């Protein structure tokens, strides 16, 4: 959860272009390609994708600790 | 008396979460940095880097910072 | 982009054009069983040697070939929800059209299959 | 596309026109400043959002406002 | 040169070597301070910047007494260690 | 002025080639043509990555972006003070002259310019967007 | 083109004017504060001598003072180590007894309580166990009483002042002229042999006449005393020739060329010595000798004033090839016109060079009783790696800086700075699939093993138990070079290390240096290494690359390198910048070097660090870094947990500062996730309302309070992020090292 | 000497005079009057 709220939308767009261009370019593989154009997540959407990561984590890493401290005596 | 400590803790985290949801209701569609905020909608990723920085400007990210607070308390 | 002594040498840019991919003129069927008997054949590989039981007796090959099968089916429904997804519309080289690609498929589910069977038979 | 509206606060200082970096707005002729000029956006097929234009309008809060909405390959910038 | 060790193999050698790289200079046979060098190991001439005056009919300059000769003492040096190390001194 | 016809044999400036070019977009939805005059040759930088060296006169470059183009139209309009000029060209061959688009590049006024989105309001005195609730209409543009 | 002195009489005066008017410096800061934005801005752009002047030869004289100042602050600091290790110091009392009594040289004042801090170092002192390695540095440079270190304090106080003195004259007095520094063929013919050569040369003096006798009569069991002082040893041969008989001759041999006779105090013995187990110091005298005459005889090269010598601009002409187009031709201007580019260069060798230092110290402690200091050892390890990989990460910032400031198309046509420009999109994406492909196949083998042992299946497991990875590459070298003073190197009397292999050095029943084995977790390890330092590498170059133009904005070179964003526009355009490559490569740096000293705290404590019992070693974790760090969870239950007990219980004893920093370290740690996290947007607008409070009780502040800027906001908390993590490894590793 | 004090008055300068003298004080006082728990 921390990279998509740490880093932002930019290193990583530039990166997806570098990454189109290496398959457009390999071959046996630039037969397949995508429908949708591979586009980096967008300002606000990655600040919930990072923060959804953030909050499971909180949840399940507190959730195993409350049961199996509890339980394990 | 070590009670006494981590209630006040808590009132804290009831606080400042408080803080961050109020500002960001009040300051919904308004503010001296963005005033035409709600012409701007609720989720918007920010105004530009104009003003010195318009990042996190949206009531939406009230609510995302408000999140990692409510986690805390 | 920039030709390389690498992306231009003759013998490899006919070395690709000898691929059953490349070789546009064969039936796209016919270079499906192609290149699903290269890829097929190898894919019990990984599964025999180093898979959950590989330490059993007898039993690690009929298992590694029965893997691979599993995974040569799923590659295969992959390929086909691809050219429904990819030829909505049927997009020269009729691989790469709605038709094309359903014959390469099929060329492909019929020829990795016997590549697994061809590598059991091998062991 | 994002939305480019050009308000009567507008002074034809022509600073945002010298900024845009995708040929979107222009200056029109118009009686309401000292400088008989008045930002038009006639291209806004063309922004990409960048709010440059925003951070070159002097005038209190902003003449010239890009509201981002509907995102293209032009909008989005895509050269793939 | 110490206990008059004038005429022991290593004085023989290393005045050898000095002298014997002290004449590749004097005589053409290296570069110099002028006839330098080039990328394939050709004096190609070369103008020396504080345009040092040698009276030496050749033109050798002290910056080269100094510049061969030492080479000369390293090379001996490296030869009587050597020989000293082997049985050939 | 008569809006320039695009002469696609014009010489290209001098450039080895570079892995950040053109791609599938080019043909597949659209490219743009930029073209100016040179009045002697020399190294200009390349707004895709590298150094190019213009030729005498005639020059002409292909881009894959409107902001490439426009970047080295401002290139030489500053380090050169040249008059560049580029279209878009569709994979039908629908070429269309992109800049000025007038004559008179954008920021001087010229007669003959209509106003388009020119709200003649303070940005202060736009509606609420309750107003605008269930109308799909932004409180902007209404 | 002559190699001359050339400088400006009496350039800028010396004033305290303009130290009243604060911006000077900028043409935007001198006009003074209306935001609070002016004060952080006045602290950020003092040092950026480009961004003042356009003149080179100003912001070389600049350049060149600056230095003077360090160089002076620098010896400050070494003046005061000295100073405080000659009053407050157990240096003495350590010399009698080094191995039972832990040095000390830091004393607190008794006041609230703090006097606990000072423990009982033992030796009749009671301070704060110092971990700098200063008191064997001492010891194996003879130092054997505290005027010696006083003495030296003061000479380095008055180094100190002619340093900031030389940087005041060559400054505001004799300030030389560009044409000056540009002489880089003089520099490397001065720095080699003048400064390194000599430097060396100078050492293996004082190593042969005060350092070798002091540490020979030291180890003979002499009291430090009783032990002649250092002149008498240069003075009186005697002394001299009874502790090593080849001073009976003189220099006679040296001239004679019968070197040999030396064979007493230069020798190629190899190994550690065991009774102090730490390198001969009669090796390092002959490794400094020799270090000298190469550097000496390097810098007779370049070429300066008469003609004998090279060009490097006519050498990188002549290296150019049938696929690097012109080549190297067009490089040595940037490199003597450019301060960025030559920093960039410096700074990644001067920081791999700090890394590599560690390696080799710890492998090979330098020290006399220095590998039994564990302390000593794992401080100084984790030390240089971090001011090493730091510096790094300055290199890829500096070259970005220089790519997007001092970069310029036309000189740069068929180079090879050109020919790398005009295939980045190559370069970044086979980098950036490589690190993807380490990343799966060196963490992903970690969380197999991890869910193999969790589901009750570890036959079924990548271990040297179950399916071995063993590092058979590494596992040969260290055969080659155990074997080698047989074959290879047949003159060494031993191996260079005891790492390589062999029996283990044993100072005061202690391990010095044991053989390190390598197993399938150090074959998993490296491979992690390898990962991390190949992702900060993709992140750094590929801002370089980038640092002005992309796909994505074609014109980042107008923009700048500290720019935040071009806007919210293009799907957003945050961290574009080659500032923001920088900004993030320093995270990956962290968690890159974090791993590495902790897979040497591990390493070390489990396969080399114990005591030497009858028939066995005792191990600090009795041998478990095998089995246990195949998997994450042993990462964390046998490394982190587990050791974190000392700092966790280091209240109520000499140990409780490093409880304390502890948990600090992590607050600071946790306080940088505000400004990594958020945004100017929320805090401006609070400010607002703080404001208006302020102004509603007429206290509102003449200059307008501003939020941090969206640059500054990064650099905060990467900043804090930073200083956290490491103050907590830094309070973890001391106390755990300390107490065991 | 009126620009050197003018120097001695900006903010780094006065706040760095200001806190050492606030230091040193509850420093002093806790040398003289030392574990001030309560003000009795
Ligand atoms: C009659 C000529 C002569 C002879 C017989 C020798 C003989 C010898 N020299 Mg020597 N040398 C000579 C001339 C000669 N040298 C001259 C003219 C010079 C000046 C350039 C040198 C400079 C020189 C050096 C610097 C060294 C020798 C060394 C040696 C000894 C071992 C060489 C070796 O295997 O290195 C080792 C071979 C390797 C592949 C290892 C080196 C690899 C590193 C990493 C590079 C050997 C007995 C070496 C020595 O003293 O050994 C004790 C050594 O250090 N010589
Ligand atoms: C909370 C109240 C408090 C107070 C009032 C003090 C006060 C003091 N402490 Mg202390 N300390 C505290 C808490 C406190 N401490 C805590 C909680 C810890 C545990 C982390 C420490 C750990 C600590 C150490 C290890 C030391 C002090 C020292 C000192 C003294 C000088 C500070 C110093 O060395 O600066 C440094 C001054 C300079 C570097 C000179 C400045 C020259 C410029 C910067 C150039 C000073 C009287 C030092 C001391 O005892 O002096 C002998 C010292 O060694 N403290
Ligand atoms: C890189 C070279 C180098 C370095 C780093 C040192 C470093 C040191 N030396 Mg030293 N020394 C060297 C070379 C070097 N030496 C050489 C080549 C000689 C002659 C063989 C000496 C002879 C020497 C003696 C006799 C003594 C030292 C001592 C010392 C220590 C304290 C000296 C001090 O600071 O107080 C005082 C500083 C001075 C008095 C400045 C005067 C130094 C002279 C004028 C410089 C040239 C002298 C030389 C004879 C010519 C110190 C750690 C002292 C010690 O106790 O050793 C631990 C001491 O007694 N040295
Ligand atoms: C000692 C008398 C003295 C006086 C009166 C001056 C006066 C002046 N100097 Mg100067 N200088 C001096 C000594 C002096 N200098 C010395 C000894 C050096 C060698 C390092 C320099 C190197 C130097 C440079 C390179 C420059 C000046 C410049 C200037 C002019 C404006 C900048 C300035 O000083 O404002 C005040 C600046 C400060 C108060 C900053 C203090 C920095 C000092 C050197 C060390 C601080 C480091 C600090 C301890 C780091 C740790 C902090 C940490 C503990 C928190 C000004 C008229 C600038 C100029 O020419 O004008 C454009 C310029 O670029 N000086
Ligand atoms: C034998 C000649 C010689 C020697 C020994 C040195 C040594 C040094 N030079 Mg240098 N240099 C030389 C010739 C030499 N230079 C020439 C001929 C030129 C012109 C082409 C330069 C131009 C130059 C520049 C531009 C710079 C250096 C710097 C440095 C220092 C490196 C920084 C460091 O690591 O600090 C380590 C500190 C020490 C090792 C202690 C030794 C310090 C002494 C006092 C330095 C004395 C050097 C000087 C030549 C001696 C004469 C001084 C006399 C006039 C009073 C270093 C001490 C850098 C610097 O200034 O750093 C501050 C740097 O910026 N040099
Ligand atoms: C010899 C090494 C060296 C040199 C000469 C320089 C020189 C320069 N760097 Mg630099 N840098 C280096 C190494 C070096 N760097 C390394 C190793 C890194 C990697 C971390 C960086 C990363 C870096 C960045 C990101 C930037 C520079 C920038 C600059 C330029 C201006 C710096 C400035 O504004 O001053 C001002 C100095 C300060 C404001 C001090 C910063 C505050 C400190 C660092 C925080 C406190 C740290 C400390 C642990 C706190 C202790 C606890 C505290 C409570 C006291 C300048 C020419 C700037 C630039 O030119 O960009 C355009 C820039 O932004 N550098
Ligand atoms: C635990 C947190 C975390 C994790 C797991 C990662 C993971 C990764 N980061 Mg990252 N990063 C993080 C935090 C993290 N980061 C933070 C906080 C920052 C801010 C400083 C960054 C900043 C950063 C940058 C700047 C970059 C990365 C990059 C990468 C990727 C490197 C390429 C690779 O090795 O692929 C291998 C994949 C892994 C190592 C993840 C292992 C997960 C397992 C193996 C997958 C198994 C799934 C299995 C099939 C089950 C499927 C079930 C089904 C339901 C899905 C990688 C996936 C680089 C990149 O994008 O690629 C080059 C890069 O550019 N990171
Ligand atoms: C501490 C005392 C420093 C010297 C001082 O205060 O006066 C120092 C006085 C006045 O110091 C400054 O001088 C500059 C002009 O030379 C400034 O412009 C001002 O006039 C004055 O503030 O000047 C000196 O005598 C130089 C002393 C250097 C030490
Ligand atoms: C790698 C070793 C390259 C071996 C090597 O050095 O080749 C040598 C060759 C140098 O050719 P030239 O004879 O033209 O070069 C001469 C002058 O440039 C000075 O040497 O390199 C190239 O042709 C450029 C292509 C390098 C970039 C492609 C290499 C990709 C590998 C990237 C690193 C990961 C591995
Ligand atoms: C015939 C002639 C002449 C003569 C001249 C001469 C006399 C010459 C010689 C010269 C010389 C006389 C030369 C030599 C030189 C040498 C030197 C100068 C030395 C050097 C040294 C070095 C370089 C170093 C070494 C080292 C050491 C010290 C240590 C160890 C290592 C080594 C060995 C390396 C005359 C004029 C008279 C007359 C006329 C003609
Ligand atoms: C907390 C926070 C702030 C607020 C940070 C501030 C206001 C900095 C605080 C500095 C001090 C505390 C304010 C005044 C500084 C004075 C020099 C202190 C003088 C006070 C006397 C005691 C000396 C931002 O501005 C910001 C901007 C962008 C992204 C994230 C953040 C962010 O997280
Ligand atoms: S950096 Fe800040 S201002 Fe710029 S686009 Fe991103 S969120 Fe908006």
């Amino acid at each position: 959860g921390f990279m998509f709220l740490i880093s932002w939308r930019g290193y990583w767009q530039e990166l997806i272009e570098t990454l189109v261009w290496a398959h457009e370019k390999t071959p046996l593989a630039n037969l397949v390609y995508w429908k949708d154009k591979p586009v980096a997540l967008s300002i606000v959407q990655a600040r919930l994708v990072g923060l959804t990561h953030f909050s499971v984590g909180y949840v399940f890493t507190y959730a195993a600790f409350l049961i199996a401290s509890t339980s394990g005596k | 008396p070590g009670d006494f400590l981590v209630h006040h803790a808590i009132a804290l985290g009831l606080h400042t979460t408080t803080l961050i949801l109020v500002k960001g209701a009040l300051d919904a569609r308004g503010s001296k940095l963005m005033p035409d905020k709600k012409d701007f909608g609720y989720s918007f990723p920010c105004d530009g880097p104009g003003r010195g920085g318009t990042c996190d400007i949206s009531a939406y990210d009230a609510f995302y910072l408000a999140v990692f607070w409510m986690l805390n308390t | 982009m920039l030709e390389t002594p690498v992306t231009s040498t003759p013998e490899v840019a006919s070395y690709l054009s000898n691929l059953p991919a490349y070789r546009t003129g064969v039936a796209p069927l016919l270079r499906g069983v192609e290149i699903g008997r290269a890829h097929g054949f190898f894919l019990p590989g990984p599964f025999i040697k180093l898979g959950p039981l590989r330490n059993v007796e007898g039993a690690a090959e009929i298992a590694g070939c029965l893997s691979a099968a599993g995974l040569v089916i799923i590659l295969a429904a992959a390929l086909s929800i691809y050219g429904s997804a990819m030829f909505q519309g049927e997009p020269r080289d009729p691989l790469q059209s709605a038709e094309g690609w359903n014959e390469f498929t099929s060329g492909f589910t019929v020829g990795a299959l016997s590549g697994v069977a061809w590598a059991f038979a091998c062991t | 596309s994002h939305i480019v509206k050009i308000y009567d606060t507008c002074i034809g200082c022509t600073q945002c026109v010298r900024a845009c970096p995708l040929d979107v707005l222009e200056m029109v002729p118009w009686n309401g400043c000292k400088a008989n000029q008045m930002a038009s956006a006639p291209r806004t097929e063309d922004c990409v959002g960048c709010k440059r234009c925003e951070t070159a309008c002097p005038t209190d809060f902003l003449s010239v406002r890009v509201y981002l909405g509907s995102e293209s390959t032009r909008s989005m910038g895509l050269s793939y | 040169r110490a206990d008059g060790f004038i005429g022991s193999t290593t004085n023989l050698i290393m005045v050898a070597s000095t002298a014997a790289f002290l004449a590749a200079g004097k005589f053409g046979l290296a570069p110099t301070v002028k006839r330098g060098t080039d990328a394939a190991c050709k004096l190609v001439d070369r103008p020396n910047a504080a345009g040092l005056i040698s009276n030496d009919p050749s033109g050798f300059t002290a910056v080269d007494t100094l510049a061969f000769g030492a080479l000369g003492h390293i090379a001996g040096v490296g030869i009587v260690l050597g020989l000293r190390a082997t049985g050939n001194l | 002025w008569t809006e320039p016809t695009l002469n696609p044999d014009t010489p290209s400036p001098i450039f080895g080639g570079s892995t950040g070019g053109l791609l599938r977009k080019a043909q597949v939805e659209e490219f743009y043509v930029i073209t100016w005059e040179s009045n002697k040759e020399q190294i200009f930088e390349m707004p895709t990555g590298g150094a190019a060296i213009m030729r005498k006169g005639p020059n002409l470059l292909k881009f894959a972006r409107k902001e490439q183009c426009l970047a080295l139209t401002t290139q030489l309009r500053t380090k050169f003070k040249f008059t560049p000029c580029f279209y878009r060209v569709y994979p039908s061959g629908e070429v269309q002259y992109l800049h000025p688009k007038d004559g008179v590049y954008p920021e001087k006024v010229n007669a003959g310019r209509p106003g388009v989105n020119q709200n003649f309001r303070r940005i202060g005195e736009n509606v609420n967007p309750i107003k605008v609730k269930f109308t799909g209409n932004g409180t902007m543009d209404i | 083109k002559k190699v001359k002195i050339a400088v400006d009489r009496n350039p800028v005066e010396t004033s305290f004017e303009k130290w009243a008017k604060p911006g000077h410096f900028s043409r935007t800061l001198s006009k003074g504060p209306n935001t609070t934005t002016w004060i952080w801005n006045l602290h950020a752009d003092a040092h950026d001598f480009d961004s003042h002047t356009s003149d080179l030869e100003e912001i070389s004289r600049k350049v060149f003072s600056a230095h003077f100042g360090q160089l002076g602050v620098i010896f400050i600091w070494l003046s005061g180590m000295y100073f405080h290790g000659a009053r407050f110091s157990n240096y003495e009392a350590w010399l009698s007894d080094p191995v039972h009594i832990k040095p000390s040289a830091q004393v607190v004042w008794p006041v609230v309580g703090q006097e606990i801090l000072n423990g009982d170092v033992g030796g009749g002192f009671q301070g704060i166990q110092i971990t700098s390695g200063f008191f064997q540095l001492w010891r194996a440079s003879g130092i054997t009483s505290e005027l010696q270190l006083y003495t030296t304090a003061i000479g380095g106080l008055v180094m100190a002042a002619a340093m900031f003195f030389a940087g005041w004259f060559h400054y505001h007095k004799a300030a030389p002229k560009l044409e000056w520094f540009q002489n880089v063929e003089s520099m490397l013919n001065h720095h080699l042999a003048g400064l390194l050569g000599l430097g060396s040369l100078s050492w293996a003096g004082h190593q042969i006449h005060v350092s070798l006798p002091v540490n020979k009569l030291l180890d003979a069991g002499v009291d430090p005393k009783e032990i002649p002082l250092p002149h008498e040893f240069l003075l009186n041969r005697q002394i001299m020739q009874d502790l090593y008989p080849s001073f009976a001759k003189g220099l006679a041999p040296f001239f004679t060329l019968q070197w040999g006779e030396y064979s007493d105090f230069l020798t190629f013995n190899g190994g550690l010595n065991p009774v102090t187990g730490g390198l001969w110091l009669s090796d390092t005298a002959h490794h400094h000798l020799a270090i000298a005459v190469l550097f000496l005889v390097a810098g007779h090269m370049y070429r300066t004033n008469w003609g004998i010598g090279h060009s490097m601009k006519e050498i990188l002409e002549a290296h150019k090839g049938p696929f690097t187009g012109e080549g190297h031709v067009g490089l040595y201007e940037i490199l003597t016109t450019s301060w960025h580019a030559q920093l960039a260069i410096n700074l990644a060798l001067f920081g791999s060079l700090s890394i590599i230092v560690a390696h080799h110290m710890y492998s090979m402690p330098p020290y006399p009783y220095l590998a039994t200091d564990y302390g000593t050892q794992l401080s100084l390890f984790t030390h240089h790696n971090w001011i090493g990989g730091f510096c790094i990460v300055g290199a890829g910032a500096h070259a970005a800086i220089f790519m997007v400031r001092d970069y310029d198309p036309t000189n740069n046509y068929n180079n090879l700075l050109d020919r790398v420009i005009r295939h980045r999109d190559a370069i970044i994406s086979h980098l950036n699939w490589v690190c993807i492909f380490l990343g799966f196949h060196s963490f992903g083998l970690y969380i197999h093993n991890d869910t193999m042992s969790a589901l009750g299946r570890p036959q079924d497991m990548f271990s040297d138990t179950a399916i071995q990875l063993q590092p058979v590459f590494a596992q040969w070298i260290q055969k080659t070079h155990f074997l080698a003073p047989q074959l290879t190197a047949p003159t060494a009397l031993a191996a260079t290390s005891a790492t390589w292999g062999g029996d283990v050095v044993a100072v005061g029943g202690k391990v010095a240096m044991m053989p390190i084995s390598l197993g399938t977790s150090d074959f998993l390890v490296h491979h992690i290494h390898a990962f991390t330092i190949h992702v900060t590498v993709l992140i750094l170059l590929k801002g370089v690359l980038f640092a002005r133009s992309s796909r994505l904005i074609p014109d980042k070179a107008n923009l700048g390198f500290r720019f935040p964003c071009d806007g919210p526009g293009r799907g957003g355009t945050c961290q574009v910048s080659a500032w923001d490559h920088v900004f993030l490569g320093l995270f990956w740096m962290y968690n890159s070097l974090s791993i590495a000293i902790f897979h040497f705290s591990w390493k070390m404590q489990s396969d080399v660090w114990g005591t030497v019992t009858a028939s066995g070693v005792s191990h600090i974790t009795g041998g478990n870094f095998a089995q246990s760090a195949n998997t994450i969870n042993g990462w964390l239950r046998d490394f982190l947990w587990a050791q974190s007990s000392q700092v966790i219980q280091s209240y109520g004893s000499a140990l409780s500062a490093y409880g304390l920093m502890f948990l600090g370290a992590h607050f600071v740690w946790a306080f940088s996730l505000m400004f990594l996290f958020s945004g100017r947007g929320y805090w401006q607008e609070l400010i607002e309302s703080i404001i208006w409070a302020h102004s509603k009780l007429k206290v509102a502040p003449s200059i307008q309070p501003r939020a941090l800027s969206i640059t500054q906001g990064r650099a905060v908390g990467v900043a804090h992020y930073l200083l956290g993590g490491i103050a907590t490894t830094w309070s973890f590793f001391l106390a755990r090292i300390i107490a065991v | 000497m009126k620009n050197f004090t003018t120097y001695l008055s900006t903010a780094p300068v006065v706040a760095l005079a200001w806190f050492t003298v606030t230091a040193a004080l509850l420093i002093e006082i806790n040398r003289f009057f030392p574990d001030p728990l309560v003000f009795s």
